[PDB]
Formats: structure tokens, C-alpha cells, sequence
């Protein structure tokens, strides 16, 4: 039917389309660069593998941003906001997982899937994030 | 740190051997002096006494700024060697007068302090991975780029008419078709 | 501190043991 | 470890365990020494400690009382 | 005695299943781990040996002592 | 066997003829070395290069007590095995089609058999391509353990 | 007496290894082509923990004999295993398998082969 909406070849491509993103589709899945720049910035707090929180993921965006200059970084809020349009896709997962602290402690334990050779693609194609690699 | 590599085991060993072969270590081109007259030399420079060079302290100074700021950002850090003093800015000063003696010269160089500064820091860092990278050499429109982000820095708009910037692009040499370009990029990249 | 852990042990089915 | 101790300073005499558990569960009915745990299990072996809820001061009247000594077991 | 685990395990013929059972190689110390997790089995309701920490039963406690 | 008599032997060797070394066995000694130092580091890494001069010493005594004006090879080889004494087809080229398939020069699962023949000539194996119909076998071979597909004859998926 | 009806209601560790010995009778040809890879990597080297693999190196294999698209289907992949327990994983990325050398290599030699 799309064969007819267009008025088996195509079914390789929507296999490579709905399965994974990561093939092509996170592309659209982070379509806007600051989404880019965000996603490859969690990839750089990995290497802190601790509790990937709002805080620790957000204040080494600033570091690393202050650093390389591309842009003014986001607020609080908007780096909420684009983590959250990060898991809407489901490209990194998210959990309030518990910390001991003071009470039960609920606090953004997030995971990323994606590898860094599937960013050498998606980056090595777009050289104005490599400043970040 | 002894890395157990390939190389070394290969020349480092074949050259031993080659002592046993040939009782001078010295290859083709080398020139090895006899430690008698070697002394001799040696104890000639010591009674030489040269003079701290006016124009290097600046640099000398900074240098030591640099390495004591670094030092503080580096204090719990991999390179623990912490806090380094008033002592090693002496040190390095008097490493740099007896360079100046292995010139025999009484003025000491701002190559001669720079050397010193290369054996300090050659020093550090050799305890692992022993490598950096380089990612800035393209900039073929990253350049205008950056040209634009100090631009920002002086007053910061993002304006839809571009004439100082147009010039500054000139003086900086990129043709207008590339900045075309470009623009058109990052009007699309939405900056 | 390697004890006897009851993983190495010879399991015998339901139905041989109940048997 | 209560049977134990008890065994231990009862002044092989006594082996006999039939009035020493009847007395045992007397004691836990008089809430001397109670447990931390639940009020029904408390009968089974699980996980399960008794605690004395007996001050000193009786306890130096039970001990002159029945002449046996404890400032011995306590030593600081 | 394993000598006596097959004297006695092939003293029933009469049994197809437990013959073929009975020639089994390894048959004696799997038959002690039978005879062992049936007694220290029925011996937890009997109240000497406490399963500490189930779910784990690595190692237990011996409750009484004769004494 | 004479056990004492041998001592007017030993010295006698240590005064009149001496093995100085020869290029051989530096040849065999280094290499040998090299691989002690890159096998056997995860034991205990006595690698140290301490040992390599006893590998000389050792084995420039033993053609001393061989009297032999020569540091043989095999000489070498007892020395090196008295301290280890002391001391103690299709697979790989569709490992190649999947490092090929991992950038996208495939641009898909499916490829041209264009890309087929540019990636079995064109790169390192050469005559490791069978026959047409050989290598076509083995690409079925990949097909029946679902490693590789076949449709649309200029491509396959 | 051997406490008949008191056996019934108790329960000991035999009333896993065998748990997943039916878990893996009932699954797909790819899953039990990938665990029979892991079982030959993993007891390779009881069976012990040091005889398991990378899962760098797992990738590298279940990507060479073009098993594995990349590592969120090997994961996938890897998780109904997991999501049972029917694999152990530590840290070198370590996927070792609890289960004997003996029971491996039974699972090997009758169900797997």
C-alpha cells in the first residue's frame, strides 16, 4: 500500500527504518543539533559511569561547553526538556532510581544505548559538533 | 615505568650485544669523549659563574605561573604531584645557568630556559598513554565560525544583515561565496 | 576459603530421587 | 545460649528440660524477658532474640536471694 | 558403603525402573545426595539443624548440643 | 665419568679459548628475548633486562665449557630452554563482508554484485575467491546459516 | 519413619543450571545458535568465570559469523537469557555461564548439537 500511496524493494528499508534508529532514524530522533550536542554530552559523562543525573549530566554539558564554544549552553529547565525529548524516542533510557542520602532518594539514573562507533557516522558527518567529537 | 614493548627489547638487546661485538656503544656518527678530559671540560665550565639573563624572567615567570596554576586543577587529579613550589621556578632557574655554563656563555638563553622547561615537563607525563591529538587543522568555514563567536562575544545578535562581518571576512581572506555558504548553513542550523 | 559448594554435586532428577 | 549458660552455672545435675522450658514460657508470659520479634513465631526456632527487660536492682535480689554471685561475670 | 548401596539397591529385581536405576555408574553418591537432602530435610522440622539464611543454604548451624 | 678431573678442564678453557660472541646467535638471542618479554609477562614479568645479559653470560660459559671458539645458535636454544627450566577460510572473509557492512558502503543489508566482485578481488585475498560457482556455493553457505541473502540479482539482500 | 507427608510441604533448593536446561529446550534457532557461541567461548578456557568472554571480543565473533547487527540486538538477544537468569555476567566484560563444565558440555553434546 505504499507501493500504491508513492501511485519487494522497500521492505528492506522499512525493516533498516522501524527496527533501529540507529541505523539511520536517530538522525531524526535527534534531528535538532542541540539534541546532537546533548546526546554526545551524556556520552562524555559516561565516562564518569555514576548516576547519570539531571545535575552531573548537566553541569559537565556547561564545562564542556564553555570549553568549545559552539553555543551559549541551554537552562535547567531546557536541558530537562531535551533529555526528556530524548527518552520520548528512546534512544537513552531514563530511571528515578533510589539513593540512601537523606529518605528514599529518587534521582535520574539514565542509560544510553548508543555506541560510539554509531556516532562516528552520525558525527564524523557533521563537523561542526566534532569540536566535541 | 618499563612498558615491556617490542622495539626496545629488539635495539636496546642488539646493541648490548653489539657492545660485546664492538666495546664502543658510540655508532657511526657519535662522538664519545674520554672521561679524563671529559672531567677536565666539565670542571672548566664549573669555574665559569654566568648571569641570569634580564629579558627571559618574564617568560621564566610565567612559565612558573603556568605550572603552579595547572598544578592546583591537577592536585587530586591522575598527575598527583601536588602544589609545585617557589622551589622548582629556583630549580628551574638554576637548571637554566648551567645550561648557560654548557655554553660557556655568561648570558643565559631564552632557548637555553626553554629547554630547562622541556626537561621539567618531559618529567611528567610519561607515565602513561604518552599522547594528544589535534582536531583544529580544517577550518574551512569553523574559522568564519569562530571569526562570528568572538563577534558575539563584542556584542551578541543574531541579526539578518550582515556588512561588518562581511568585512571582517574579507580582511580574513575566505572568499563571500564560501560565507555565503556558510551563513546559509547556520541560518539552517538556526543560530 | 574454598568450600564444598552443594553446586558440585551429583543432582539426581524428580523421578529417580522420589523413585 | 540461654540453655547454655543456665546448663553451665545451674548449681550434670540437672539434665532435664520439661520444667526449665515450662518456666521459660512463664517468663515470656511476665514480659521479663520478651522478645523483639513477633508474639505467635516466637515459639518456632526462626530468626528470633530474647531480651531481658529485668533492671539491675532486681537482678542483685535474685542473686543474694538464691546466694548465687555475678559481680564475678562482670569485669571492667 | 557403596557396597552395601548396591547390595541393597539391586536386591530389588522385581522393579523395572529401579533395576535400570541400579545400574547406574555413578549411582552411589548420587543416592548420598538422595539420602542426604531427605534427612537434613526431615531433620528441620525436628528442630536440630537451622537452614540459616534460605534462599542462600551455603551453610547452616547445628542448634543443639548435647548439653 | 670423572667427576673432579673435569676442574683441570674448566680453567683450562677459561686460559686458552674463549667464545667472544657471534651475530647468529644475537640474531636468535634478541628475537628470543622479545618473545619472552611480550608471552610470558602476565606470570610474574621477570622480563627484566637483567636476564637477557645472563642469556649471554649463560650461554657465552656454555661454549666455554664447549670449548667452542663459537656462540652457536643451538647453543642459544639450550640457554633459552634452560631458563623456560627455570622460569617453569570462509570464516575470516565474512568477518571482512561484516567490518564492510558495518560502515555504509553497503548502504543497506542489500548490496550490488557489483560491490560483490569489487569486494572479493579488490581486496586482500587473492585466489582465496573460489570458482564462480565455488564462492557462489559459499555465499549459499552464508545464505542456508542466514548470513547473507539473495533478490534482486544486481543487489542482494 | 521418613516423614512422608512432612517431605511434601517442605521445600529444599531441588524442590538455575536445570531450570534453564528446558528454558533453552523451548527457543529460537538464532538463540540457541548464540548460546551454543557463548557456551564454546565461555568454556573454552565447573565452569569457572575465567573461562568466560569479552563481550567486545562476543560482538566481534557474533558479528563476524553475522549473527549480531550491532550491540542493542546482541543485547536483546543476550537479555532473555538474562531476564530468566539463565547467564552470568561480571567484570574485561566478563558473560560467564554458573553452570558446570560438566552440564555445559552436556548441553553441548545433547541439546545444543
Amino acid at each position: 500500500e505504499i507501493y500504491e500511496l508513492e501511485k519487494l524493494n522497500y521492505i528492506a528499508k522499512v525493516f533498516s527504518k522501524f527496527v533501529n534508529n540507529n541505523s539511520t532514524r536517530t538522525r531524526i530522533a535527534k534531528l535538532n543539533i542541540q539534541q546532537k550536542l546533548i546526546l554526545c554530552t551524556i556520552i562524555q559523562s559516561l565516562k564518569l559511569n555514576s548516576d547519570a543525573t539531571i545535575d552531573e549530566s548537566f553541569d559537565h554539558y556547561i564545562k564542556a561547553i564553555t570549553k568549545t564554544d559552539t553555543l551559549a549552553p541551554l537552562q535547567r529547565n531546557e536541558f530537562l526538556e531535551i533529555c526528556t525529548i530524548l527518552e520520548t524516542c528512546g534512544l537513552v533510557s531514563i530511571k528515578k532510581t533510589k539513593c540512601k542520602g537523606k529518605t528514599k532518594r529518587f534521582v535520574d539514573k539514565i542509560d544510553v544505548d548508543l555506541d560510539m562507533r554509531e556516532f562516528y557516522d552520525e558525527m564524523t558527518k557533521i563537523s561542526i559538533l566534532k569540536p566535541f567529537l | 615505568l618499563d612498558i615491556p614493548s617490542r622495539d626496545d627489547d629488539e635495539k636496546l638487546a642488539e646493541h648490548v650485544t653489539y657492545v660485546h661485538m664492538h666495546n664502543k656503544q658510540p655508532d657511526l656518527d657519535f662522538t664519545p669523549v674520554e672521561p679524563s678530559k671529559m672531567r677536565e671540560y666539565i670542571a672548566y665550565a664549573k669555574t665559569k659563574r654566568p648571569v641570569m639573563s634580564e629579558a627571559v624572567n618574564d617568560y621564566v615567570v610565567q612559565a612558573y605561573i603556568r605550572l603552579r596554576q595547572d598544578s592546583k586543577r591537577e592536585m587530586d587529579s591522575k598527575f598527583s604531584f601536588g602544589q609545585a613550589t617557589p622551589r622548582t621556578l629556583l630549580g628551574i632557574i638554576r637548571l637554566s645557568q648551567a645550561l648557560a655554563k654548557l655554553r660557556l656563555a655568561d648570558m643565559v638563553d631564552i632557548d637555553d630556559v626553554e629547554e630547562a622547561l622541556r626537561l621539567v615537563r618531559v618529567s611528567k607525563e610519561s607515565l602513561y598513554q604518552e599522547t594528544n591529538k589535534s582536531k583544529e587543522d580544517e577550518s574551512p568555514t569553523t574559522k568564519i565560525f569562530t571569526i562570528i563567536k568572538k563577534m558575539l562575544q563584542e556584542t551578541g545578535k543574531n541579526t539578518l544583515s550582515y556588512e561588518n562581518i562581511v568585512k571582517t571576512v574579507r580582511l580574513r581572506g575566505f572568499t563571500m561565496l564560501q560565507l555565503s555558504n556558510c551563513i546559509q548553513e547556520y541560518s539552517y542550523l538556526n543560530v | 576459603k574454598s568450600r564444598h559448594t552443594m553446586s558440585m554435586a551429583p543432582d539426581v532428577t524428580r523421578e529417580e530421587f522420589s523413585l | 545460649r540461654l540453655l547454655a549458660i543456665f546448663q553451665a552455672i545451674f548449681p550434670s545435675l540437672m539434665k532435664a528440660n520439661i520444667e526449665v522450658f515450662q518456666n521459660l514460657s512463664e517468663l515470656h508470659t511476665l514480659k521479663l524477658i520478651a522478645t523483639t520479634m513477633n508474639k505467635n513465631i516466637d515459639y518456632l526456632s526462626p530468626k528470633v532474640r530474647w531480651k531481658v527487660n529485668v533492671p539491675w536492682e532486681i537482678i542483685k535480689e535474685i542473686s543474694e536471694s538464691v546466694h548465687f554471685n555475678i559481680s564475678d561475670y562482670f569485669s571492667d | 558403603p557403596k557396597e552395601e548401596i548396591l547390595n541393597f539397591i539391586r536386591k530389588d529385581p522385581s522393579n523395572t525402573k529401579l533395576l535400570e536405576l541400579a545400574e547406574t555408574p555413578d549411582a552411589f553418591d548420587k543416592v548420598a545426595l538422595i539420602l542426604f537432602m531427605q534427612a537434613i530435610f526431615a531433620f528441620e522440622n525436628m528442630g536440630l539443624i537451622k537452614f540459616q539464611s534460605t534462599k542462600s543454604y551455603d551453610l547452616v548451624e547445628k542448634c543443639v548440643w548435647r548439653g | 665419568v670423572t667427576i673432579p678431573f673435569l676442574r683441570k678442564y674448566v680453567q683450562y678453557a677459561k686460559e686458552r679459548v674463549i667464545p667472544q660472541l657471534t651475530q647468529e646467535a644475537i640474531n636468535v638471542i634478541v628475537k628470543n628475548y622479545t618473545d619472552l618479554r611480550n608471552d610470558d609477562n602476565t606470570k610474574k614479568s621477570p622480563i627484566t633486562a637483567r636476564t637477557l645479559e645472563t642469556l649471554i653470560r649463560l650461554a657465552t660459559a656454555h661454549a666455554k665449557v664447549r670449548l667452542s671458539k663459537t656462540v652457536n645458535k643451538v647453543d642459544a636454544k639450550v640457554a633459552a630452554n634452560l631458563l623456560r627450566f627455570a622460569l617453569l577460510r570462509l570464516s575470516l572473509i565474512s568477518g571482512i563482508i561484516a567490518r564492510l557492512m558495518q560502515t555504509e558502503i553497503f548502504e543497506e543489508e542489500s548490496y550490488p554484485v557489483a560491490s560483490l566482485f569489487e569486494r572479493i578481488n579488490e581486496e586482500l585475498p587473492e585466489e582465496e575467491k573460489f570458482s564462480a560457482q565455488e564462492y557462489l556455493a559459499g555465499l549459499k553457505i552464508m545464505s542456508d546459516r542466514n548470513n547473507l541473502m539473495v533478490a534482486d540479482d544486481k543487489v542482494w539482500r | 519413619e521418613p516423614s512422608t507427608v512432612e517431605s511434601t510441604f517442605q521445600d529444599v533448593m531441588k524442590m538455575g543450571a536445570e531450570g534453564a536446561k528446558y528454558v533453552l529446550q523451548s527457543l529460537t534457532v538464532n538463540s540457541k545458535k548464540m548460546y551454543k557461541l557463548l557456551i564454546e567461548t565461555q568454556m573454552q578456557n565447573r565452569g569457572t568465570q575465567r573461562t568466560g568472554v569479552e563481550l567486545k571480543l562476543f560482538n566481534h565473533l557474533c558479528a563476524a559469523d553475522f549473527i549480531a547487527s550491532n550491540e542493542i540486538a546482541l543485547r536483546s538477544m543476550l537479555r532473555e537469557f538474562i531476564e530468566h537468569k539463565m547467564a552470568n555476567i561480571t567484570k574485561m566484560e566478563i558473560i560467564w555461564v554458573p553452570y558446570t563444565y560438566a552440564e555445559l558440555e552436556k548441553l553441548l553434546k545433547t541439546v545444543l548439537n
